[PDB]
């Protein structure tokens, strides 16, 4: 399950990081 | 007058972690990439779950370091949890500054930063998880490198019969993890020599065979010679054996890792 909830976290940081910027 | 500067720590090598961390990578360097030298919302509800799912793979983590006995992994894994675990307190702590104040220079630096510790700490968490892979599958191939000096004292055909129905099934399993492994490695030269390398194994395997049960055959009758038929045999082994190492090396030059001795 690893891979998975890994992948879990990379978006939900993901979906911070875009809250940073937007050009 | 020369210049040169930029970022740095970040680390990467199986295909599919990759695509899982590359991402949130490229978004970090872009986010810095702004190297010229606009206010921020409310990260709070955002960063919150990142901080959610942060924990539920910890806790995913430190199971998995209660079962599989891979000490190598058992010892690895706990920093880990240590980076992502800190550079989670900032994210959120750095979500707060942005909060009380989104003007802040420091914190759109200071999240960064945090994000870049789950990132390159969840890296490790999955790169250490995966080492602990490549091993697993050494272990079967070590297997498979020690059954095969099992065919050196077939003598009895029956026993022929008890020797490929278990050999079979192992290099079969030795095969499906190959296959994935490649699909996983980021280079080229590696794919190659490791694909074509486990392919000339499936070949003498149907060879090795026969010699097996060609010599079962040859000493229950006065057929004299069992040398050309045996020595068939034992060299075919020693060639498979030879190429299964090739599999083994090419793994563990992809396996053994700065954590590592």
């Amino acid at each position: 399950a690893i891979y998975e909830k890994a992948k879990e976290v990379s978006s939900a940081l993901s979906k911070v990081l875009s809250k940073i910027d937007d050009t | 007058m020369e210049h040169h500067h930029h970022h740095h720590m970040p680390v990467f090598h199986t295909r599919t972690i990759e695509s899982i961390l590359e991402p949130v990578a490229q978004q970090i360097s872009h986010l810095v990439i702004m190297h010229e030298e606009k206010a921020i919302p409310d990260l709070t509800a955002p960063v919150a779950a990142v901080q959610a799912a942060v924990s539920n793979l910890v806790r995913v983590g430190k199971e998995t370091v209660q079962t599989t006995e891979d000490q190598i992994l058992k010892r690895d894994m706990p920093p880990a949890f240590i980076k992502v675990e800190n550079a989670c307190t900032k994210l959120v702590q750095a979500a707060q500054m942005l909060q009380s104040d989104p003007y802040s220079v420091p914190a759109r630096d200071y999240l960064i930063d945090g994000s870049r510790g789950i990132l390159s700490g969840t890296s490790d968490l999955l790169l250490t998880f995966d080492e602990a892979e490549v091993r697993k599958i050494i272990r079967v191939c070590k297997g498979i490198l020690e059954y095969l000096t099992v065919a050196e004292v077939v003598e009895t055909m029956e026993d022929l019969v008890t020797y490929t129905k278990n050999l079979g099934p192992g290099m079969t399993k030795m095969a499906k993890m190959i296959d994935e492994r490649q699909q996983e490695l980021t280079h080229q030269e590696h794919r190659v020599m490791l694909v074509n390398s486990m392919n000339t194994v499936k070949e003498l395997l149907p060879v090795l065979i026969s010699a097996m049960k060609i010599f079962v055959t040859t000493k229950n009758s006065k057929n004299q010679g069992i040398e050309e038929a045996l020595k068939n045999r034992n060299f075919t082994v020693e060639k498979m054996s030879a190429e299964i190492n090739e599999i083994i090396r090419v793994l563990q030059l992809t396996s053994w890792d700065e954590d590592a001795w």
